[PDB]
């Protein structure tokens, strides 16, 4: 799964099976490393426009 | 694939099944790849 984002440590609290966790618009906001069971927010890089 | 998705609740009911709301976790993802159309639950006896 590729992508590019801040990623930050996450106070949910993913249940064993659930493995990428989706928001309110169906985009994967979160991930779960597979090395060190952790859960991480993916907050996309900041958009400006200049 | 034969997907098994599970979850155990305490109840104190009696008779029927308990009237609300559980969500069933996944718990087993299963590779058969065969033909199922009719199963039968296992039981067991007490011997006296
Ligand atoms: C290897 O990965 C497993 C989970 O996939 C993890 O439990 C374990 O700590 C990891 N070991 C090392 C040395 O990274």
């Amino acid at each position: 799964l590729t992508g590019t984002g801040v990623l930050t440590e996450s106070n949910k609290k993913f249940l064993p099976f659930q493995q990428f966790g989706r928001d309110i618009a169906d985009t994967t906001d979160a991930v779960r490393d597979p090395q060190t069971l952790e859960i991480l927010d993916i907050t996309p890089c900041s958009f400006g426009g200049v | 694939y034969f997907k098994i998705y599970s979850k155990h609740t305490p109840i104190n009911l009696v008779r029927d099944l308990p009237q609300g709301f559980s969500a069933l976790e996944p718990l087993v993802d299963l590779p058969i790849g065969i033909n199922i159309t009719r199963f039968q639950t296992l039981l067991a006896l007490h011997r006296s």
